[PDB]
């Protein structure tokens, strides 16, 4: 959860340099990003999550 | 093959996939002072993973008409993290580099750079009898620029690039560690450079130990529908540093 | 290197020279029914050779802004040669598959597309209380395809990139088989997919064992000479084949 | 030192084939000449070389 | 890889960076004659420097339009250096040969040669009872040309390129020591092409050996900004040559 005591980092991506591209060829691209977790990722507490939003029942 | 390369240095890597080689200097890795060299007697500081790290510097552009540019290097990292304050609380510093200057390219481009490390260069001033300002031959992370013409400004360092500042004949500035950044082959430059002097603990505010100098021989020369902005950037990172006498800080 | 890699299934061969590598589903390759998980006790027919082999399928084009494709893939071999004809006669059958992706592209353009193949891909209908038809779900060999804004026709299926149909965030849909045919490296894209059900042997009529997506992230984007019409060819090929209870054709 | 009994040869570069290059690229380039020596390289008799050209003292 | 090729022989080199491979005629490589063949009894002269060496010849344009070549290969080197003053001095000469062709080309271009070496290539003339002038035969190292058309001229080779000039079907060309440059991968095509005669020794003016033979099929296409001027540049070197009948100088 969004609390103060625990904060975790800061990613921010940079131009090392430019992008040097020849000619015929469009100037902009696209970057994907991939998330994933190590050896020794862990979870501890079960609770509910705050994504489910329900009213009543789906008959 | 032999063309990616991984240098890992404390919390920061460095991973190109069309490097050249590792140029280590003239042949000697660098180390830590031994005892048979030993002049000072008070005990050193080692910090070895908040120092040994890359550390990187300002990007210039390099465009079809660009001359060239110079970095001192005890000086360029004045202000980068604890590097930049153990150097300003001790008074005699020693310390290896680890030079790597990413500038990349397409294939229908072409061009080729110069990357030479010339210890001691003394450069000559614009006039005769001038004296130098400190903020002309260094900036910090500001790159200098060469001048291609008979530079003739006031307190100025003399620009030209075919002296290299020091009055040498410029193609024969190859005897140091030198690569060729030709862009139809490669991505980037290593140079791993030893802390090469004449006293074994120096300082390194007084001293500026090296210069780095990048130098295009070959223009920048493209088409008319490539991208015109190509930056050069330049990232170099300590190696086997250690410090001797602590006092209070500044300089002067 | 790898890079090379030949496939023979029969009487069809499919060579690549800059293919990826073959995604061999969950680990487990292809197999027939062992007798400790058999349910029914008739001699089933293992053709082998007039089976297992490479069907092509329709061909569609991928211009600029084109969103997305699906294929069943128990019933987009409907009318196939003998897969077909074994398929129809039939009543239980038992396959593995092996999916390969042509699509090629010249080095002056860029764009990657995304091969997941997913199973049990129960896709919801545009309208909420609407009953879907069997000619949306499907096309047989003709290809379906997504529409990247919210789609709203009546007996459709509800077509929208950012949902893959399922309403399953499209980002998180590569826990299954998958690979990435970035333009830049791949000519191709294999997946060797085992039969995954929860029953040993099924019919391959009433039920759509799995869904083939093919959703591009980055656009086919190219310069103002290049060649427009970039298409994607897929052809599969089963594996280890088995045919359980055969009888009159047709099916209703 | 330049005299006649000694002569040495005559570097002479030659296009093979001309350069085939495609669209949108430049069409000349910039080829370098660097220079080193063998295993048996000799030098056998010291002089002043003539390069030393000056006139007072620098005071 | 194999693709880095290097030859040596005598005091000139080729170095090739995209060669393709080194086709050894029928198998046999280049020796001197062994006396279990020896006809005159004469000891003959083996220079083996100054004529086992690279001689090149004069090179040729390829537009888009450009129909073919052909070099007679005892006759083009009458005057290059030693070999061609000890193939005037004497009588009867014995030698291999080591084919090298350049022509380069960047990954914008397309087209593909054909490079055959044909034994006792005889041509038939453009009118049908007409002697043919040796100067359209050979010119030494200036190529001669094949036309596209139906060659009509006066004391003329019949040029033909579906016919290569001896009137077999130019596409069933390929039983001889051949190689494919295809502008896409290849830099240079190499043939070592040994001896092949019913003599043991032959004179080298009045008997022609051999033809080298360039017959472009794919044309030289391109764009509208490319270089035009794509030069072939042809230089072999002889094997294992000797001589032998010493004699008074001049031919007639």
């Amino acid at each position: 959860s969004k609390d103060i005591y625990t904060d975790a980092g800061f990613i921010t991506c940079w131009y090392q340099t430019s992008i040097v591209v020849p000619a015929e060829v469009q100037n902009q691209s696209v970057i994907l990003c991939f998330v994933s977790a190590c050896n020794d990722f862990s979870v501890r507490l079960l609770r509910d999550s705050p994504f489910v939003r329900q009213t009543a029942f789906y008959q | 093959s032999d063309r990616v390369r991984s240098i890992t240095l404390g919390n920061s890597t460095i991973t190109t996939q069309e490097s050249a080689n590792v140029v280590v200097g003239y042949g000697v890795w660098p180390d830590y002072l031994s005892d048979e060299e030993a002049t000072a007697e008070d005990q050193p500081t080692q910090p070895d993973v908040a120092t040994c790290r890359f550390y990187t510097l300002d990007s210039v552009s390099w465009m079809k008409e660009s001359q060239g540019w110079w970095w001192k290097f005890p000086d360029a990292l004045r202000d980068m993290g604890l590097f930049g304050q153990n150097m300003q609380y001790h008074y005699l510093g020693r310390s290896g580099y680890t030079i790597h200057v990413q500038c990349n390219a397409s294939k229908f481009h072409q061009g080729c750079l110069l990357v030479v490390c010339v210890p001691e260069a003394e450069m000559g001033a614009a006039n005769i009898n001038e004296k130098i300002n400190r903020e002309h031959l260094s900036n910090g992370e500001v790159a200098n620029t060469f001048s291609g013409t008979k530079s003739s400004n006031t307190n100025d360092v003399q620009q030209a690039v075919f002296n290299a500042g020091m009055g040498v004949a410029v193609g024969n500035l190859t005897i140091f560690p030198h690569q060729w950044i030709n862009l139809r082959t490669n991505n980037c430059a290593t140079i791993v450079m030893p802390y090469i002097n004449s006293v074994p603990m120096d300082n390194m505010f007084r001293h500026y130990n090296f210069t780095l100098m990048i130098i295009p021989f070959a223009k920048l020369d493209y088409a008319a529908g490539s991208s015109t902005y190509i930056p050069i950037t330049v990232t170099v990172a300590p190696m086997c540093a250690e410090y001797n006498g602590l006092r209070l800080a500044g300089h002067q």
